[PDB]
């Protein structure tokens, strides 16, 4: 659950605060912080819907990595973010869709839906960006 | 006999550190961009 709010919280600050002109030193902690996102979530695979009417997708994770290089940030650094930012924000957004549309009558503090599930794992443990909300 | 080797005892020297303990230093590299070319300023 928490894990999720932290994915939520990094993609909407790459999403928001990775605009063209601004200074590198100012985002150094998170493109770092995108960075070890993107290691961890690489190489594995998810699966949601499956009840009711959910459309079933697949996602498989294999993507690159932000260059740490750059003094200031340029154009085609904006595209590849925000190319690897859409396909995490419609994982982010099924894998809350499919967590909705499913209950258990006991131990509702526990994961339901699969995507869920697998994030408790230790290994996904890696990505606690804050808890500001 | 003896008796100089337990006479011959002197309280355990106290080391004065002349330096720091160091196991890391800096050390001047290149860099690269994500295409791969040299960027003409070392880190």
């Amino acid at each position: 659950m928490d894990v999720l709010y932290s994915l939520s919280k990094t993609l909407k600050d790459a999403r928001d605060k990775i605009v063209e002109g601004t200074l590198y030193s100012n985002v150094s902690d998170l493109i770092q912080q995108f960075n070890q996102m993107i290691i961890t979530m690489n190489g594995n695979e998810f699966q949601t819907g499956g009840i009711g009417n959910l459309p079933i997708r697949n996602w498989n994770f294999n993507f690159g990595l932000l260059g740490t290089t750059l003094l200031n940030l340029d154009a085609n650094y904006v595209e590849t973010a925000r190319n690897t930012i859409d396909y995490f924000v419609d994982f982010v957004d099924n894998v809350c869709m499919d967590e909705m549309v499913r209950e258990s009558q006991r131990n509702g503090i526990a994961p339901q839906s699969d995507s869920l599930r697998k994030l408790s794992a230790i290994k996904f443990k890696r990505i606690n960006f804050d808890n500001s909300s | 006999s003896i008796l100089k080797k337990l006479e011959d005892i002197k309280p355990e020297q106290a080391k004065a550190q002349t330096k720091l303990f160091r196991i890391f230093e800096p050390r001047q590299k290149p860099i690269y961009i994500a295409n791969g070319e040299k960027e003409r300023r070392n880190r």
